[PDB]
RNA sequence: CGCAAGACGGACCAGAGCGAAAGCAUUUGCCAAGAAUGUUUUCAUUAAUCAAGAACGAAAGUCGGAGGUUCGAAGACGAUCAGAUACCGUCGUAGUUCCGACCAUAAACGAUGCCGACUGGCGAUGCGGCGGCGUUAUUCCCAUGACCCGCCGGGCAGCUUCCGGGAAACCAAAGUCUUUGGGUUCCGGGGGGAGUAUGGUUGCAAAGCUGAAACUUAAAGGAAUUGACGGAAGGGCACCACC
């Protein structure tokens, strides 16, 4: 199911990027 | 506990069975009661009207 | 094993019987001599095989038709089932019954007057 | 228990049926003979037997089963009474088939005696002898009208009778035959049975009424 | 031993319960009410490896061991009740079912009526193994 | 239908077979009839697809019952159509 | 490309249809996709019947039938040889096998 | 043999019915709603399709109460194996059931907007109406139910054909198109980067909606044909195969 897993991989990367940037200011 | 030997006569040959065709499948009629007939598997060369010696009469087998 | 006969044997045997039916019979040793004088056959071993199937076909032709072979003796009795049979001296006669709706169809066509009549069942048969 | 031959301590008893059935002997059963604070009759009472009608009645069909209970012990005899009835598994599996409607009903009722019973009834639609169509379905309001007639006939027969007259109707099953006659004006039916009976509650023990069913 | 004291012209009946599945088979004979046990024998008592416990042969040997104990205790005829596992599971009898029945006939017990007794739900709790099934 | 049947002259058995709105010119299937009963004999007029439970001038309990199609008469002496 | 006109299912004129669990593996599939087999057989085999009729207590008795209804998914029905694959024109035949 | 609790409605069950879709199967009663048909009833253009705005919306998931039978993410162990944080087995938390608030997604599929007209044949099937010779049931007719033979509406579908269309597979519509115009809503423009970054907005959270560019590349893709190949199926053969 590679497209469903590429979608899951992007969601966890975006959750990391969310928490990293919103801490800065 | 113990049971006796039985003798039976071959009335028809039905085909060959086992992984390499090793055993003949055969119909036998008991010589103490002409009405009683069953099917068996035999290891060697067999011909119609041969007599088999059975160590148990009550067991019966289909296609191994 | 295999004893099936090839088309070179089966075709030569049919052509011999079409031309020489009146010479042939059930004795293989006489058929073997006839087939040597009416035909050029290159080998003794091929001559024996042709006379063998000719001998098989003669014993079939004594019972009924063989679809690939024809002879005058069998065609002239076909021509006697052709033409007219000994069965009857007149047709099956026109005195036959009529149903009420055929009587009405003939009435509109200005005809009738020579047929008996009866009705069918009260409702359609199931 | 690790007794040496416990079958040396067992007494055989006979089992006797109610006086309606044309064959009155059920069979034989085991109990351990009496010891201090453990009497044999207390082990024999309340046991259930299930019997084919063809072994109780001489001319009957084998596919109805009756249940009987032991109530008291007299000498070497155990005396029994009615507890319910049922159809054999292979009968019911042979009736349910495609392209038909199946109709079912149930009621709770009392006899003139104190017994409370629960009854179940089944029927199936009939393929007419001229029919060229493949299916014999009833519409929902025809099914509702038939089910009310099943309950109406099935309650009428129990309310005004005792358990003696109730079991005399169940042996030939005249109940199912009367339902099958009445419904033919709504939709024809081809198999119709009272398929099960359960007993819910019963009166006091009453030895005189027990013996009236045995004399 | 002691059966009923009548021993001529008529039969004494028991009930035989045969529970035949995959993995094993039971042969178990009882009193006519079902409450007292007379004897019980199983496929795993006759063989000495787990593959063979559901076999036709083990079931024949268990039935012959039961029928001798019946005649020794004075029973002469049997009613038969047959089970497969039932409930959520397969409800077809296991391979040893056919062999036990003929083996108690051939060893001299008289045969009464026979019944199928496997338990069937009108509807049921959720079956084991998940949505994708057991995968092989 | 063949390739060449003319559309201006349908036979009456071709016209009577089809739906009331799909004829060449429209016409109803319903009609008026005159109806009469026992005990009191004043004749009355009824419509064949009536929705009303009709009571006659003779004051009888029901002349006809309504239904999902044609109404049904209570075994009255006439079902005769009026001609026009 | 589309393989079957019916999508391999009976559903026409409906949204949802209830599932069932298979008799071999307990996989979950629709009631109208599942492959059906209703089996009726004797309790006693054609070889064994003579031995069980002669030991019977009754002068007349008829041995009972066993009734079972079975459901398969496509993978179990193919692996257990209940169904075979077919030629592109032969797939259209809806009549059951001959007797 | 008997008691208790929680979940579920088998067989009958079908290319059958109902609903805007998601969905909907034990009995009986109560409340409000609806399609088609029948009609020589009534109003008389009141209609079609839709930015903004609005109701409903499988499963999983979140918050607050109650319950807990079966099954079972995470987790603890037994096997298998080079390893096995998997497939197979034993146990089990959250959840799976009910009540009250949230959430707005799906291969949410006929991968196929809605309204209207026209263009071949045939047999069935569910609902309402119309006509007809018999058989069967209730009361003694009549009426009415189960069956049988036709006709008309509108419904879920099937078979067939050189209607015609298409790249073909196939389609009575996916037809009436270079012989190109019945009305009207949404929406695509070679393959990637990418449903990503950034701003706005809704949410308790998970997340939903809207949504780029720099840069990179000669093909990526659809339908069908002949080979080769399969730990796919069916027939047949060989001591350079086996018994």
């Amino acid at each position: 199911m590679r497209a469903k897993w590429r979608k899951k991989r992007m969601r966890r990367l975006k959750r990391k990027r969310r928490k990293m940037r919103q801490r800065s200011k | 506990r113990v049971q006796p030997i039985k003798l039976a006569r071959v009335t028809k040959v039905l085909g060959r069975t086992g992984s390499q065709g090793q055993c003949t499948q055969v119909r036998v009629e008991f010589m103490d009661d002409t009405s009683r007939s069953i099917i068996r598997n035999v290891k060697g060369p067999v011909r119609e009207g041969d007599v088999l010696t059975l160590l148990e009469s009550e067991r019966e087998a289909r296609r191994l | 094993m295999g004893r099936v006969r090839t088309k070179t044997v089966k075709k030569a045997a049919r052509v011999i019987i079409e031309k020489y039916y009146t010479r042939l019979g059930n004795d293989f040793h006489t058929n073997k001599r006839v087939c040597e004088e009416i035909a050029i056959i290159p080998s003794k071993k091929l001559r024996n095989k042709i006379a063998g199937y000719v001998t098989h076909l003669m014993k079939r032709i004594q019972r009924g038709p063989v679809r690939g072979i024809s002879i005058k003796l069998q065609e002239e009795e076909r021509e006697r089932r052709d033409n007219y049979v000994p069965e009857v001296s007149a047709l099956d006669q026109e005195i036959i019954e009529v149903d009420p709706d055929t009587k009405e169809m003939l009435k509109l066509l200005d005809f009738g007057s020579l047929s008996n009549l009866q009705v069918t069942q009260p409702t359609v048969g199931m | 228990k690790k007794v040496v031959d416990p079958f040396s301590k067992k007494d055989w008893y006979d089992v006797k049926a109610p006086a309606m059935f044309n064959i009155r002997n059920i069979g034989k059963t085991l109990v351990t003979r009496t010891q201090g604070t453990k009497i044999a009759s207390d082990g024999l009472k309340g046991r259930v037997f299930e019997v084919s009608l063809a072994d109780l009645q001489n001319d009957e069909v084998a596919f109805r089963k009756f249940k009987l209970i032991t109530e008291d012990v007299q000498g070497k005899n155990c005396l029994t009474n009615f507890h319910g009835m049922d159809l054999t598994r292979d009968k019911m599996c042979s009736m349910v088939k495609k392209w038909q409607t199946m109709i079912e009903a149930h009621v709770d009722v009392k006899t003139t005696d104190g017994y409370l019973l629960h009854l179940f009834c089944v029927g199936f639609t009939k393929k007419c002898n001229n029919q060229i169509r493949k299916t014999s379905y009833a519409q929902h309001q025809q099914v509702r009208q038939i089910r009310k007639k099943m309950m109406e006939i099935m309650t009428r027969e129990v309310q005004t009778n005792d358990l003696k007259e109730v079991v005399n109707k169940l042996i030939p099953d005249s109940i199912g035959k009367d339902i099958e006659k009445a419904c033919q004006s709504i939709y024809p039916l081809h198999d119709v049975f009272v398929r099960k009976v359960k007993m819910l509650k019963k009166p006091k023990f009453e030895l005189g009424k027990l013996m009236e069913l045995h004399g | 031993s002691l059966g009923p004291q009548v021993a001529e012209g008529e039969n004494v009946f028991g009930v035989c319960h045969i529970f035949a599945s995959f993995n094993d088979t039971f042969v178990h004979v009882t009193d006519l009410s079902g409450k007292e046990t007379i004897c019980r024998v199983t496929g795993g008592m006759k063989v000495k490896a787990d593959r063979d416990e559901s076999s036709p042969y083990a079931a024949m040997l268990a039935a012959q061991d039961v029928a001798q104990r019946c005649k020794e205790l004075g029973i002469t005829a049997l009613h038969i009740k047959l089970r497969a596992t039932g409930g959520n599971r397969t409800k077809t009898p296991g391979p040893g079912a056919q062999s036990a029945l003929r083996a108690l006939a051939r060893s001299g017990m008289k045969i009464g009526r026979i019944e199928d007794v496997t338990p069937i739900p009108s509807d049921s709790t959720r079956r084991k193994g998940g949505r994708r099934g057991r995968r092989l | 239908m063949p390739l060449a049947k003319d559309l201006l002259h349908p036979s009456p058995e071709e016209e009577k077979r089809k739906h009331k709105k799909k004829r060449l010119v429209q016409s109803p299937n319903s009609y008026f009839m005159d109806v009469k009963c026992p005990g009191c004999y004043k004749i009355t007029t009824v419509f064949s697809h009536a929705q009303t439970v009709v009571l006659c001038v003779g004051c009888s309990t029901v002349l006809c019952q309504p239904t999902g199609g044609k109404a049904r008469l209570t075994e009255g002496c006439s079902f005769r159509r009026k001609q026009h | 490309t589309k393989k079957r006109r019916n999508n391999g299912r009976a559903k026409k004129g409906r949204g949802h249809v209830q599932p069932i669990r298979c008799t071999n593996c307990a996989c979950c599939v629709p009631k109208d996709k599942a492959i059906k087999k209703f089996v009726i057989r004797n309790i006693v085999e054609a070889a064994a019947v003579r031995d069980i009729s002669e030991v019977s207590v009754f002068d007349a008795y008829v041995l009972p039938k066993l009734y079972v209804k079975l459901h398969y998914c496509v993978s179990c029905a193919i692996h257990s040889k209940v169904v075979r694959n077919r030629s592109r024109e032969a797939r259209k035949d809806r009549t059951p096998p001959p007797r």
